[PDB]
């Protein structure tokens, strides 16, 4: 069975490296979809850093609507993931309420 | 039975080049306009970048109550809803 | 049943060995098609690579938020996903 | 049993021995042809270290997205984990809110 | 029993003796073959050594985030496998 | 459009802001505290409904093991 078979699949290894040249022009195109589908996040990607990389203003301001998103689609997620004590200073009354709304302040952040 | 099997996968591996071929220039398009709806979402995103980063967080405070009211009623489905602290050495045991 | 099978499998393995002296030329040819298939992804990414050190860590982080929306989308599609703070002593112990 | 068995068996290892010699040859094709395999995967390897072992910029972002990719996979991840807090940074109102991102400013990163 | 059992031992060692010393020799060939599998395997490695150290870590740490996907495609086709941090005083439980 | 007057949006929003600011950087938080009381009343029913209310101390080198 492998005799036959190996033969065979040495002729539609000749034939298959011809189909192989046309996979790897094939496989560019391929490259192309791939490349354009993460270089659209890349156009994110290079405009995002020129105007952020002066100061993240909107990656401030984006880890808190990711933390946003993130709560909100932690809503239909089950994951026990939590927070904690003491930062959306629901210590509502505290000096850390002052360290958690004014820690706004930048420097602080 | 199964040589006619096998020569329909073959077939079929060559359907799928000829796909290829039309996502070759699906592939173009999307350059162009891929590139370019990235431009829109992400030019909200180029000045909302530079307003913060001169000041800072300044739409998601707002939206903070915004989104609350909306999207955070979206939270308001979240059922283990906490609220961390950070700055000191924090230990934690957490839910099961 | 050594012996036939050993027969056999001379004959095969030269069979096979001149149609892999081809399959390593074929390998040569499939690589080819999967470098620049799995560099579809990675030039992709090396594109997004510049974009980032030219532009500085823009979406590096704002990947880092827009798919950590995904963080919150997908973790517990099972039941037991979380994290615990660093800079600190946690006592992690992780769920049951 | 084992008699004529092992009889058997030298007779056979001298045919098995020149056979051996010919898997040295057929296992060195598929040897080269395992080599290619792994080093497609040694491609992208030397490909993505050229890229992004200068600085890992795309190495950051995939830190990133295949952070992202595992966990659009932890879908079958039944696995109970942990991540880091101030990795999701969701310190909103927080002194190290900004200090996980505002480490876009490079150095903190 | 032991007597026929023991004798008939005797000629089996005999005749595997013999055996096994031109079985050492066939070994040598396989020995040569099963390098040369482990080489299919090895030389792999070789080469990704070499790439790796010539051109930093690139995919030591993206086989460690590309194929760090695999971590979460497979770690839980059982229930109670996990990934949980470090740098801290992680004070590790694991469930039952 | 809404350029103008989602800046004035904000300019409303913001300058109810502008003189809470003033206010409790000059003294302090009076009426985010008048407020909290009054809004104990009111949004903490709304945050008493919250099930597990639980508090937490600080200022020390607290360490946590909160709810299983």
């Amino acid at each position: 069975r492998e005799y036959t078979a190996a033969v065979e699949a040495k002729q539609v290894a000749q034939q298959e490296a011809q189909r192989a040249q046309f996979l790897v022009e094939k496989a560019k195109q391929e490259q192309r979809q791939k490349i354009v589908q993460a270089e659209g996040e890349a156009e994110a990607a290079k405009m995002l850093g020129e105007a952020l990389s002066k100061n993240p203003g909107y990656i401030k301001l984006r880890k808190i609507r990711a933390a946003q998103n993130i709560s909100k689609t932690i809503a239909t997620s089950q994951n026990r993931i939590y927070l904690t004590a003491d930062n959306l200073v629901l210590n509502l009354q505290d000096e850390s309420f002052t360290r958690g709304s004014d820690s706004l302040i930048k420097g602080k952040k | 039975k199964e040589f006619t099997e096998a020569v329909e996968a073959k077939q079929v591996a060559q359907q799928e080049a000829e796909r290829a071929r039309f996502v070759v220039e699906k592939a173009e398009q999307q350059k162009k306009a891929a590139i370019i709806s990235a431009e829109g979402d992400s030019k909200a995103a180029e000045l909302i970048a530079n307003s913060l980063a001169t000041a800072g967080d300044g739409l998601i405070e707002l939206r903070k109550l915004e989104a609350a009211e909306d999207i955070a009623y979206q939270l308001s489905r979240s059922r283990n809803i906490t609220y961390l602290p950070a700055g000191q050495s924090v230990l934690l045991q957490l839910p099961q």
